[PDB]
């Protein structure tokens, strides 16, 4: 029968590693570099968009960086496809939660049920994973601003910084280096930058080739604003911190 | 066991000049006994206002439904949706509990952001849109409503004088229902400002 | 409901 | 008012054009007689949804019938009509009468009253209208009858059925089913009323 | 109240505009006049929403099927769908259609019953009001009738239903669907019942209304 | 008997690669030129028409179809995979936007959908990615005029201009020298017709190029009036005659 | 190498199984040929009953679908007859929804659909057919339609297919070069039958006698197959000039 | 390769092995043979006697399906048997909705789809069996022989099992010599001949002659069993042609 | 070898392993005798044990008061198939009031082995079944093969060895088909039938199984101390 | 059940309960607790069909809890309010819907504020100063009205319940075997054991 | 409903 063609894509290997979940890692390994950081007075989403053609229309483009809810917001590394599955799931869940209890969902919440989904198709169905890892840059009234990360594996973990995609290892130790607990927002944007500008495999770090947000308290009086960077704004960032 | 006349209530919008309103009462009750005069039946998602009459619990998870629903049209759209579009909706949710329906009366009201055109519908319970140049009623006292905007309307009122018309139209239609009134609350609505008034009625 |  | 009579030459369909709503004729022009294959026709009594719905899925199987197996006979239509009739008979309000021309088995009548029961007869009558016409048909009704003679007692026959029966009236629509081809006839009431 | 008539090179339809809660009316101007493709029009009569939804769906699955075949949507399709959809439901979605228009075929007038019935005619009419207008159309109608004369005799079959139906008024609805021709919607083609001056100015002074709170509403981000 | 297939077709690869999501990329390479160009007042859409033979009648064969009034869709790859493609598109911009919001949906949430149903061929059980790269051109109140691009693993990119398929590498390169922010869809129509000359080899006629335009509202091609609100589709199909009027002028 | 057993992409873009599908076509060793006229549609395809034991009446690949549509089949019997029950219960089905009879192109892309759905699909292996749909439709008036294993169709003005089918092809080429028109400038369907037999015989270089053809005729309202004797008489008039 | 692995995966020829070998299976098989004759049909089959322990004429292997058609199949018995309880099922619906009797070409479609899905899928193994069938209907006497890819013909005479060869060289002679036609009586004494003659093929075991026939005159449309005397007399008539 | 990896796949020469390597089964399965007269048939069952502290492993089940098998294989997949005929022969009893015919099962058995045989995940029966009855046509011995292959048959055995009993019964088929109205000398005849299939082993009192049913005795099985009388 | 009142204050929210549970002709119990603790300063009252009012109490008990467990935090009294109506809102369209009415008392400790929730069985939630299910109501809520301040202390507020419970007790046609008094405040909930 |  069919039995001939199946792939076994939920089994252990002999050392106990998940095959598909590995070789999903490894096709990470090559996306866009994608960094969050996490500051005291807000969050920063950095991502570096996939080798740009000149004629892409920059301005009307969504690669990188999703939002979930008005508190929430994604930094995608892997497959633009299989994300968006993900993020319209995780948009969802989220008002649902809203709907049922009259508050926004906590983040944490938001992340488990997402890593959990992806936990799945590593167990069961005989699917291949979602070849994909999350950034979680989000805020609530619990443990205010936080960032995660899911990975194929549906394991999440909590972050001050981190980098997923393309060069993690140098990104990481980059962001170990120069990144203290004090740090504000505006200092935090000049790092996820010159992080990037240093890890990138291109010749020189441009506007046209990046996708930055912001999550601040930046808003009138104990309320929180996401801001989803135009073309213009990080091509006037990209100048303020002395990069181009 | 009439679900449109356990709870009571009345929704009225009417249109001005480069303006729209809508008003409702405060009232919750259980038939005889009035439970709650804090009871508001306008919500709005971003500049697109929705009045809800009939059956509390209803009026309760439509509220929560739309919102549900707009949130999700935002996020994909990137864009607030416009009174023409929630208004189809709108329709489109209620049609789809046909054989099983939400005990409500709803009304649309807005003014699009994009041509500045005043906007108002009505639905019957079913979803069949009401669509109105002038007002729009709703609620156990929609004859009283009725009977009072036919008369008290005119085209082309400003904002100030608008408010007088819609708020006398509300107070004097639910003063001759038993189920409506203990409080009332009108919002005037400007391209890019709303006022929020509590009106002053009797409190029987 | 409404009802030509 | 509705029947269709076996003859020398096949068979004949006769029918009244009165659909009521009560007492208010919605359509004084009516198509009773529905051709559910070329020279396959029925008599349609009894909920005008009701046996709309039937004959178009009859129409349906018979065309299905005639890509794979050919010319179906006339005891077949009336099976599926019957099969459909027998087993929604709790939901269905339809009194059915299938008439058909074979060149082997010449013009038959199948009657299927409201309980989906099946009647091969030489003649059949059915409708609101044909109670007033039992006695009529039976004394003037013979076998082996001309085009012209049998289309004579079908017109006599509904002229008194329309005559009595409120339910009956407008035109007399016939269909004639021979192996010469399909012959569609109509009679007004200012011929037949003064028969 | 609904009508249909048929003409020399095509077909009209045409209704009121008036819609009723009990005794009330609802709605002064509503449109009865629905398009199930460009020059396929549809008069519906019965439960408001019914009506429009099943018009709507119709419509829907017409053009996915226009798109398909690469053809121009029959009116006979339109027929086919709506009473097959309606007799699943057993007359429960309360839908009396007059379904008109023209394609590569002819022009074609057809009536649909809640329970699923449908019916040929050179003119139909349907609703409360549809005694009054058949009465006209029985008194008026003629075999070769030109579109000017059609378009009379329908909004006269309407006019019979508006005066002397309370089911049914306000103003006229018309669709001539002509072959060859684009399908013409005229909205309001009448409208003699405008309402006479009224004797006062209800405009009251301002300050009248007593206010407990003023506050201003937070639409933005 | 039954489906027994549950299990994905398409995995990951030792290095990371999605095989099927790769071969089906190099299906659409084989496949014949299209090209889309986005100009300020519209957007153009062309291919050449490869006829199978001189007997058939390649006006039969539509490669450029209307998935809204709005929005029209090319593609490059293998034509079945297209077409039942274009069926489901039309149909869930019915089911999952016209009959909720009584109005068409704008360009990107459509091409989202289609991204969706792309994306699950390459996950669901017992089925082969799609062989087809599209480029969906339309147009809606609040976005204005757009082009974008949707391949087989489901992602979609939108473009100022592009071409995908057989000569796309050198095509691309014709576009980003010719193409600037101020182009007329007259200007945009000329450089579509221009770009694909290179890539066609035989016959360069209004009967073996393909070309739809995503333009001004076209009231004459409504079928009905009396509605102001409504009119008509911004999609329009150019004609054979349409095309050999601008070759002469070329 | 399993990525040639089931309908999956090879490397260099492929799929073995539609590739091998197209080879099960010509298993037959049988020619088929379409043409139109001005009324009329006319199909005509070889008949070899190899087997003298065979009824000869039952040897047929040509179908009537519905009353206005026929089809001829190119590939083995067994899949021939699958597609040919599919095509008259799917032209039955759209007669019952629609209200109308089922177009040859509507049906010739309904098939193709589901031709193409083999080719995505792993469980269904794509049929070892090539179909040939012919009426004359009420809008477009004499129709040939064609579908193959890889769900592809399109309109033909001719058509031939089987193992010598480039030779036939080229030879109606040659004539619609010749007449400048688009069909076979003729009155009755007879002469069109005349001229469909006479090209495939200056094509195949074969003579025919009336059990060595089968003929199949689309006029207006109704497709119908010729009987041996129709052929006969159609041989004749060939022979006499 | 390993394209013969699978059932429903074509060769690169265009070929399905699964079903070529399913053929092999049938190859194997006993002998059965099917004579078409003026007004009928008549079977008849080869049953090897394995050993002196069977119970004469109490292993019956020609099936009826209705009551106005005849199966015999070679090659795996329980597959056939599968293939008749399906042929059953079909031809019950078929006089449940359209009351007539199915007719026996509509019935021979019945069983080619089947087979034919058979041939689909790599789920499913394809039939083990050809099967020649027949009986009387409406439009007179239709034979059929039925094959595992699901190609079916209608046949003049038609014979399937390892003396197939023989016994189709022999029933060439009799549409040769009778071009007229056959008679009901004549097919059931040249059916045993023809088994008799074909029994060479398969020779070690001694085997024992089974025929069934439906005929508007003999049966009066319906299938019946040869038995008692007229089987004896068609023995008789073989025993005596054989020497 | 390549072509026996499931039932659904066929060998090159038009073989099922599968089934054959079920047929295998039966073989390495115990020794057990069918034979029957014009009045009665007899089950004689060589049953095996384990060990000397074991059982022996029951080999004849009851499947209605007319009709019952010997069973030589795989235990369970007996036990599933005798449920099936129970189930068949109380069905034709409780609906038509109606005893089912012996040779109706026989069909019965061959339809659902078949399926087994067709199918991808499912697997052959690994059982053979001697299926002894007494119904309205007199005395009925079967053979069940799990290819599905039914055989109505005066004598036949089963299992390992079985050959010495088959042989024995060609031979003395003129002689034990006439024992009718005794039912001690057809059980005589069915145990020197099964002592041609003995080797080193002989028939002990808890190791003989013989069932009988006939045309005034209901199928009755005897164990124990009630078969040291044949031995 | 019958009777179950509420109260917030200043700085709390007192529930009362009856105590009677009655079948028939019959006072089978006189001590009945009718409330479930959510969570540590979240209350439940409930009122309504035999055996639904518990199973619901329960149920909704688990459900609390569960996130509780999972959370590692408590859900807010509106929080749990709006999960609670949802619920009910669902059974209200069910084949078989929850027939009861409850209170939620709970102190909201993000706010430093009671809260307290009115919602019936069919998923009418409502915030009060003061609520009541049943025939209570039309007792309490009129008397509440008079002599209920915003201010008061949790002491005043027991005085004011004891008010409620005194004309209930004159008035009420039926012996509901006096109340069970629970007060909801930042130190979580408590019984009055003297009322 | 309509209903000879
Ligand atoms: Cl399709
Ligand atoms: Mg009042
Ligand atoms: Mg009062
Ligand atoms: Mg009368
Ligand atoms: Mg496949």
């Amino acid at each position: 029968g069919s039995r001939r063609y199946d792939s076994r894509t939920t089994i252990f290997s002999p050392e106990g590693r998940l095959y598909q979940v590995e070789y999903a890692l490894e096709s990470i390994s090559h996306a866009g570099t994608a960094i969050g950081i996490m500051a005291s007075d807000g969050i920063v989403l950095a991502a570096e968009r996939k080798v740009t053609s000149t004629l892409l229309e920059q301005d009307t483009s969504t690669e990188k960086l999703y939002k979930l809810n008005d508190k929430i917001a994604v930094a995608v590394a892997g497959l633009t496809a299989d994300a968006e599955i993900l993020i319209n799931t995780a948009r969802i869940h989220a008002q649902n939660y809203l709907k049922t209890y009259n508050e926004d969902i906590p983040v944490e919440i938001l992340v488990r049920r997402l890593s959990d989904i992806k936990q799945g198709y590593t167990q069961h169905g005989g699917l291949r994973p979602f070849g994909v890892s999350f950034i979680y840059a989000g805020y609530d009234d619990r443990y205010g601003y936080q960032l995660y990360t899911s990975n194929p594996s549906g394991n999440y973990t909590g972050w001050k910084a981190i980098s997923v995609g393309a060069n993690t290892s140098a990104a990481q130790t980059l962001l170990q280096m120069d990144y203290k607990d004090d740090m504000k927002v505006d200092d935090a944007i000049e790092l996820a930058l010159k992080t990037l500008s240093k890890t990138t495999d291109s010749s020189a770090l441009t506007y046209d080739r990046l996708e930055f947000a912001t999550i601040r308290k930046g808003a009138n009086d104990g309320e929180v604003y996401q801001k989803i960077f135009k073309p213009q704004e990080i091509k006037d960032i990209l100048v303020k911190t002395g990069i181009t | 066991s009439d679900p449109s006349s356990i709870n009571g209530g009345i929704v009225v919008a009417m249109t001005g000049k480069d303006c729209v309103a809508i008003a409702c009462d405060l009232r919750l009750g259980s038939q005889s006994l009035g439970v709650s005069n804090k009871f508001e039946k306008i919500f709005h998602y971003g500049h697109v206002f929705l009045g809800i009459t009939g059956l509390a619990t209803d009026v309760t998870t439509l509220n929560e439904m739309f919102r549900y629903k707009t949130n999700l049209y935002k996020l994909k759209e990137e864009r607030a949706i416009e009174p023409e579009t929630f208004t189809q909706l709108v329709s489109s949710s209620l049609y789809e509990r046909r054989f099983g329906p939400y005990f409500v009366g709803p009304v649309v009201a807005g003014i699009n952001s994009k041509s500045g055109k005043p906007f108002i519908a009505g639905f019957d319970l079913i979803g069949c849109i009401d669509e109105a140049k002038d007002f729009i009623v709703s609620g156990t006292a929609s004859d009283q409503l009725f009977g009072m905007c036919e008369s008290l309307y005119e085209p082309n009122l400003e904002p100030e004088d608008l408010f007088e018309t819609i708020s006398q139209a509300l107070l004097n239609a639910a003063d001759r229902d038993a189920l409506s009134g203990w409080g009332a609350v009108v919002y005037i609505i400007k391209k890019d400002e709303v006022v929020k008034r509590y009106l002053k009625m009797r409190q029987d | 409901x409404a009802y030509x | 008012s509705i029947m269709a009579v076996t003859f020398k030459d096949g068979v004949i369909l006769g029918a009244d054009s009165r659909t009521t709503t009560g007492a208010y004729i919605a359509n004084r022009v009516t198509d009773k007689l529905t051709r559910v294959h070329d020279k396959i026709w029925c008599c349609r009594s009894g909920s005008a949804a009701d046996t709309q719905a039937i004959a178009d899925i009859v129409q349906y199987h018979l065309e299905l019938y005639t890509s794979q197996y050919g010319t179906p006979s006339t005891e077949t239509a009336a099976s599926v009509f019957k099969e459909l009739c027998y087993e929604n008979k709790d939901n269905l309000t339809a009194g059915i009468i299938v008439a058909g021309y074979d060149d082997k088995n010449k013009g038959e009548v199948y009657t299927i009253p409201l309980g989906g029961s099946v009647h091969k007869l030489p003649y059949a009558i059915a409708g609101s209208g044909s109670t007033f016409i039992y006695g009529y048909c039976d004394k003037n009704f013979r076998e082996n009858m001309s085009k012209e003679e049998t289309v004579d007692f079908i017109k006599h026959s509904l002229s008194q059925a329309i005559k009595w029966d409120g339910s009956s009236g407008g035109v007399i629509r016939m269909v004639v089913l021979t192996a010469a081809g399909v012959e569609r006839l109509i009679f007004y009431p200012d011929e037949y009323e003064q028969l | 109240t609904i009508v249909g008539v048929k003409f020399n090179n095509g077909v009209v339809i045409a209704a009121d505009t008036r819609s009723t809660q009990g005794p009330i009316v609802a709605d002064k101007n509503c449109a009865k006049l629905h398009r199930i493709s460009p020059k396929i029009w549809c008069a519906g009569a019965g439960t408001a929403a019914d009506t429009e939804a099943v018009t709507q769906l119709i419509g829907s699955n017409i053009e996915l099927h226009s798109l398909y075949t690469s053809r121009e949507p029959r009116v006979v399709s339109a027929l086919q769908m709506l009473k097959q959809h309606l007799f699943k439901y057993q007359g429960h979605i309360g839908a009396y259609l007059i379904v008109a228009g023209v394609d590569p075929t002819g022009s074609h007038l057809f009536s649909i019953h809640a329970h699923g019935s449908t019916d040929v005619g050179y003119y139909l009419s349907l609703g409360s009001g549809s005694l009054a207008a058949m009465a006209v159309l029985e008194s008026h109608w003629k075999q070769d009738l030109t579109k000017e004369e059609a378009i009379k005799l329908a909004s006269d079959a309407i006019q019979a239903g508006i005066w002397n139906d309370l089911g049914s008024g306000s103003n006229v609805d018309v669709c001539v669907m002509e072959i060859g021709k684009d399908a013409e919607y005229l909205r309001n083609y009448l409208t003699p019942n405008v309402r006479e001056e009224k004797q006062k100015s209800y405009k009251f002074p301002r300050g009248t209304t007593a206010v407990l709170k003023e506050s201003i509403v937070n639409i933005c981000d | 008997m039954t489906d027994r297939y549950s299990f994905s077709l398409t995995t990951f690869s030792p290095s990371g690669k999605l095989g099927q999501i790769d071969y089906a990329l190099t299906a659409v390479k084989q496949g014949v030129t299209s090209l889309g160009i986005k100009a300020t007042n519209g957007v153009v859409i062309a291919t050449e028409k490869k006829s199978s033979s001189p007997l058939a009648m390649s006006e039969t064969l539509s490669k450029v179809s209307l998935l809204t009034p709005d929005i029209g869709a090319v593609y490059s790859g293998m034509g079945p995979d297209y077409r039942v493609l274009v069926d489901k598109s039309r149909k869930v911009a019915h089911t999952s936007y016209k009959r909720i919001y009584g109005e068409y949906p704008p360009t990107k949430l459509l091409v989202s959908e289609v991204a969706k149903i792309m994306q699950e061929a390459t996950q669901s059980g017992g089925v082969r990615p799609f062989g087809v790269s599209l480029l969906i051109a339309g147009h809606d109140e609040f976005n204005g005029f757009s082009l974008y691009q949707v391949d087989p693993s489901g992602s979609y990119f939108p473009w100022k201009a592009t071409a995908i398929g057989k000569g796309s590498v050198a095509a691309k390169t014709f576009l980003e020298k010719r193409w600037n922010d101020e182009l007329e869809l007259e200007d945009a129509i000329h450089i579509a017709l221009l770009t694909l000359k290179e890539s066609v080899e035989g016959e360069f006629n209004g009967d073996t190029i393909e070309l739809a335009i995503i333009g001004d509202e076209n009231p004459d091609l409504l079928g009905y009036t009396g509605i102001p609100t409504d009119k008509g589709p911004r999609f329009r199909k150019l004609t054979s005659q349409e095309i050999n009027d601008r070759l002469e002028a070329l | 190498g399993y990525d040639r057993h089931i309908t999956i992409f090879s490397p260099e873009g492929r799929l073995y199984q539609v590739e091998y599908a197209f080879k099960a076509t010509n298993q037959t060793n049988i020619n088929s040929l379409a043409v139109r006229g001005k009324d009329c549609t006319v199909v005509i395809s070889q008949k070899k009953v190899p087997d003298k034991l065979l009824d000869p009446t039952t040897v047929s690949y040509i179908f009537c679908i519905s009353r206005t549509i026929g089809m001829v089949v190119n590939g083995p019997i067994p899949d021939a007859r699958n597609a040919a029950l599919r095509a008259k219960a799917e032209a039955a089905e759209f007669r019952y929804k629609y209200g109308y009879d089922m177009p040859c192109d509507v049906l010739a892309k309904r098939m193709a659909n589901l031709s193409q759905i083999y080719t995505q699909r792993a469980y269904m292996r794509p049929l070892g057919v090539i179909l040939t749909f012919v009426s004359v439709d009420e809008e477009l008036g004499p129709s040939i339609y064609k579908t193959d294993p890889a769900g592809y169709y399109v309109g033909y003005k001719a058509t031939a297919t089987g193992p010598k089918q480039q030779e036939i092809t080229t030879n109606l080429e040659n004539h619609f070069k010749k007449s400048k028109i688009d069909h076979i400038n003729e009155e009755s369907w007879e002469k069109v039958v005349e001229f469909a037999i006479t090209h495939m015989i200056d094509a195949l270089g074969t003579e025919f006698s009336k059990n060595d053809l089968e003929v199949g005729v689309a006029t207006k309202d109704k497709f119908f197959t010729l009987s041996a004797e129709n052929i006969e008489e159609r041989l004749v008039a060939i022979a006499e000039q | 390769t390993g394209y013969d692995l699978s059932n429903s995966v074509f060769s690169p020829d265009g070929r399905n092995f699964q079903v070529e070998y399913a053929v092999k299976a049938v190859e194997n098989g006993t002998t059965s043979i099917g004579i078409k004759c003026n007004d009928g049909v008549v079977f008849a089959v080869e049953k090897l006697i394995t050993s002196k322990l069977l119970v004469p004429q109490k292993n019956v292997k020609i099936q009826v399906v209705d009551r106005h058609i005849g199966c015999v199949y070679s090659g795996l018995i329980p597959d056939g048997r599968h293939l008749v309880n399906r042929g059953r099922e079909e031809a019950a619906s078929f006089k449940k909705l359209y009351k007539t009797p199915i007719p026996i070409p509509a019935f021979a479609d019945r069983l080619g789809q089947y087979v034919q899905a058979h041939t689909l899928y790599n789920s499913v193994r394809p039939f083990g069996v050809s099967t020649i069938f027949g009986g009387v209907d409406k439009n007179g006497a239709h034979l059929y022989m039925l094959e595992p890819s699901g190609s079916y013909w209608g046949y003049k005479g038609a014979a399937t099992g390892k003396g197939r060869q023989s016994a189709k060289a022999e029933l060439e002679k009799l549409v040769d010599h009778h071009p007229e036609g056959l008679s009901a009586r004549e097919a059931v004494k040249q059916a045993a001949k023809i088994i008799y003659l074909a029994h060479e093929d398969n020779k070690e075991k001694d085997f024992e002659l089974e025929i069934s026939w439906c005929s508007l005159s003999e049966t009066n449309g319906l299938h019946k069993f040869v038995k008692g005397d007229l089987l004896q007399e068609a023995i008789d008539f073989a025993q005596k042609e054989i020497n | 070898n390549n072509y026996d990896g499931d039932t659904v796949t066929f060998s090159p020469t038009g073989r099922l392993f599968q089934v054959e390597y079920a047929l295998e089964a039966i073989k390495q399965g115990s020794v057990t005798v069918g034979l029957r007269s014009n009045t009665h048939a007899v089950l004689v069952a060589l049953k095996r044990n384990a060990d000397e502290l074991s059982s022996y492993q029951k080999k004849i089940i009851k499947c209605d008061e007319h009709m019952g098998l010997s069973l030589a294989g795989l235990a369970p997949d007996a036990r599933v198939l005798s449920n099936y005929l129970r189930q068949q022969c109380n069905y034709s009893s409780l609906v038509f009031n109606r005893k089912l015919a012996v040779e109706r099962a026989g069909h019965l058995l061959c339809d659902k082995a078949q399926k087994n045989t067709q199918s991808y995940g499912g697997r052959p029966y690994g059982v053979g079944l001697l299926i002894i009855g007494y119904d309205k046509s007199g005395a009925h011995l079967l053979e069940f093969q799990p290819s599905g292959n039914v055989t109505e048959l005066y004598g036949t055995a089963i299992g390992a060895r079985s050959q010495g009993a088959k042989t024995y019964l060609e031979r003395t088929l003129d002689t034990f088909i006439k024992i009718d109205g005794n039912p001690d000398e057809l059980i005589k005849a069915g145990v020197e039938a099964i002592s041609q299939s003995l080797r080193d082993e002989s028939l002990t009192v808890d190791n003989l199984s013989i069932a009988i049913v006939g045309k005034d005795t209901p199928f009755t099985i005897y164990d124990g101390e009630a078969v040291a009388k044949y031995i | 059940m019958d009777i179950i009142l509420g109260i917030r204050v200043q700085d709390s929210v007192i529930l009362a309960s009856s105590k009677a549970v009655t079948r028939g002709i019959s006072v089978l119990k006189d001590s009945d607790d009718k409330t479930r603790q959510l969570s540590p300063h979240t209350l439940m009252s409930f009122a309504g069909e035999a055996g639904d009012t518990v199973q619901f109490a329960e149920y909704i008990q688990a459900n609390i809890q569960l996130y509780s467990i999972r959370e590692d935090y408590e859900l807010s009294p509106q929080a749990v309010s709006s999960f609670v109506r949802q619920e009910l809102a669902k059974s209200i369209r069910s084949r078989r819907p929850y027939q009861v009415n409850v209170l939620i008392g709970g102190y909201d400790k993000k706010k430093n504020k009671p809260e307290l929730y009115q919602i019936d069985y069919l998923g009418t939630k409502v915030e009060l100063p003061y609520g009541a299910h049943g025939y209570s109501g039309f007792y309490t809520f009129s008397l509440l009205d008079h002599h209920y301040r915003p201010d008061m202390t949790t002491e005043e507020g027991l005085d004011l319940l004891k008010l409620c419970v005194q004309e209930l007790e004159k008035r009420m046609p039926m012996d509901f075997k006096g109340v069970i008094v629970k007060i909801v405040d930042k130190d979580g909930i408590r019984q009055v054991d003297d009322f």
